[PDB]
Order: structure tokens, then C-alpha cells, then sequence
């Protein structure tokens, strides 16, 4: 539907889009440097979405490799 | 903050919260109250639970 | 028009009536920034402020003569009074200059203003110098990105992006100066 740029008519935010380069970026780099790689790019929170005060579940997200680039 | 011993951070920004909230929603506006943290989740779901989601 | 001036300091008028007087003034972002854009200075001659920035580290807070970035509509050089600027950057390499040397870090996308003060700001998120970076990877993964097809335009939308940045991270060394 959306118009804009490459990422923006996929339905992908800048901030998803500017973490893929970002983490692609750290995919490459020297091993005493992308030890330094994987501390900065590990995702490890939870959310719950309340509807009226009572949650669900939860989703979890526990990737120590990035930011998702599949769809969502 | 996550766990709870901190005394008194928690409970001072959810002062600041509604400080900050009620002062600027008098126009009949829409408001979706977060929280960061599950400290916040027991203390904000008490005070603000219409607007948080 | 500007019939509704909201500021941080017009933020504490309505705050002294509805909130109590019990609390201080809460604080803004504003407040701890030395440096505005408005404000006309900062440049006295040939050189401008640079602030080169990470989310996870400072990179530069000093002042340049030239600085050059990889624009998305390719590579522009910042003199000390560029005209007011926000250019998006793409993949490349962003190079600074405080005299005879140069600094070349390697940044994977991320904002750049130049301010009408003068000041400038580079605004990435992930700046790598290319001594840390090693050819090896680089096309490598380049083969696992402009052969793989998925239909999916989320993906190709990644692996657009995963071009960009390797193809021109690949020229970043092997046009070395």
C-alpha cells in the first residue's frame, strides 16, 4: 500500500531498516573487533500487550543475533 | 526498574507520570500509557488502567 | 503560524496549575545541551564543530575543515559553512579532515546535519574504521545475499540492503589511498 522508500513500501520501519545495515555491518568485521559485535546486537526483552488491565501471555523475544529480518 | 529495590525511583516518576499526563490531555485527546519495566506494571495498572496498553 | 508556542519553559505554566507544587519542574533534553542550531557561531574562520555519533560511543567532538559523507545521492564534502543540510546517508565512507590526515570510518547508514550555526552532526548507527574490517567476509556473505531469491520483498528488501552495504564496502578498502 505505502509509498516512500525500499524499506518503507515492505511495510519495514527505518529503525528495522537502519539495524539490518547495522548488524550486517558487525557480521564482517575482525575477530578482536566482532567480539565487541554480539554484546551490542543481542535483543533480550518481553512485552505484553493490556486490553484492560489483563495481559495474555507474553511475547518474548530472546535473539542474540540481531534484530529480525524476516517479515512481521 | 525491573527489581525492586531501588527505593523510592519507581514510585517518584509514576508521581511525574500523571504530573506530566493530566497536564497536558485536557482536550478530550487519546493517551496510551507504557511502562519499561514490571515495576511500572504493578504500580501504573492501579492509577492509570483505562489508558494502558 | 505561530499561535501555539509550546517550549520548555511553557511547559512549567500549565504544570504549576494542575500538577502540585509539591514536585520540581521535571527536567527536558534542552536543558543539557550546550550547543542549538538558532543560535548563529561556533565557526570563527575555516573550522566547524563535528559531531560524529554512535548510539553506543562517541566518535568525534572536535572541529574539521572537511568533512566528507556518503550521501544517498552520492559523496559531498562539508566545508566550514555549508548551507543547511539534512542528508541521508547510505552505506560508505564517511571521512573526516582536520588538517593533512584523514580518519575513514565506515558507517552502515544513519542521518547528517549540517545546522545553520555551523555545526554539524553525524548521526549513524553502526561507524566501523576499516582497519577492523577484513575483505575476506565481505563478499563472501555477498554471495550468500545477490544469489539467494526470495519473492518475499521484505527479504530482498534486507537483501537490497545487504548489496548496498557489502558492494560498497568492498570499494571502501580496495580504492585505498
Amino acid at each position: 500500500a505505502p509509498s516512500g522508500p525500499f524499506y518503507r513500501v515492505a511495510g519495514m520501519s527505518y529503525l528495522r531498516y537502519s539495524n539490518i545495515c547495522a548488524d550486517l555491518l558487525r557480521n564482517v568485521l575482525k575477530e578482536p573487533f566482532k567480539a565487541k559485535a554480539q554484546a551490542r546486537q543481542a535483543i533480550h526483552f518481553r512485552q505484553a500487550p493490556y486490553v484492560d488491565g489483563k495481559a495474555g501471555a507474553s511475547k518474548v523475544y530472546e535473539l542474540e543475533n540481531g534484530i529480525p529480518k524476516t517479515a512481521n | 526498574s525491573d527489581k525492586g529495590l531501588c527505593g523510592g525511583l519507581n514510585s517518584n516518576i509514576t508521581k511525574y507520570t500523571r504530573a506530566t499526563l493530566a497536564t497536558t490531555e485536557s482536550e478530550g485527546k487519546d493517551v496510551v500509557v507504557v511502562s519499561i519495566g514490571d515495576k511500572g506494571r504493578s504500580q501504573l495498572t492501579r492509577i492509570e488502567s483505562q489508558r494502558y496498553q | 503560524e505561530a499561535a501555539a508556542p509550546a517550549g520548555p519553559k511553557e511547559f512549567t505554566e500549565v504544570w504549576n496549575k494542575k500538577a502540585p507544587s509539591t514536585l520540581i519542574v521535571p527536567e527536558f533534553p534542552s536543558n543539557y545541551t550546550a550547543v542549538k542550531a538558532v543560535g548563529e557561531g561556533q565557526v570563527h574562520g575555516d573550522a566547524f564543530p563535528v559531531n560524529f555519533y554512535t548510539p553506543h560511543s562517541i566518535l568525534s567532538q572536535a572541529q574539521k575543515d572537511t568533512v566528507v559523507l556518503p550521501g544517498v545521492d552520492g559523496y559531498f564534502g562539508v566545508k566550514a559553512s555549508h548551507v543547511p543540510t539534512i542528508a541521508q546517508l547510505k552505506p560508505g565512507v564517511v571521512e573526516l579532515h582536520s588538517g593533512a590526515e584523514s580518519e575513514k570510518f565506515f558507517v552502515s547508514g544513519g542521518f547528517a546535519f549540517v545546522h545553520p550555526n555551523g555545526v554539524t552532526d553525524i548521526c549513524v548507527l553502526e561507524a566501523a574504521t576499516l582497519d577492523q574490517v577484513d575483505p575476506a567476509a565481505v563478499k563472501s556473505a555477498l554471495a550468500a545475499a545477490s544469489a539467494a531469491q526470495p519473492t518475499d520483498e521484505f527479504e530482498q528488501a534486507a537483501n537490497r540492503a545487504a548489496i548496498e552495504l557489502y558492494s560498497a564496502l568492498e570499494s571502501a578498502v580496495e580504492a585505498k589511498a
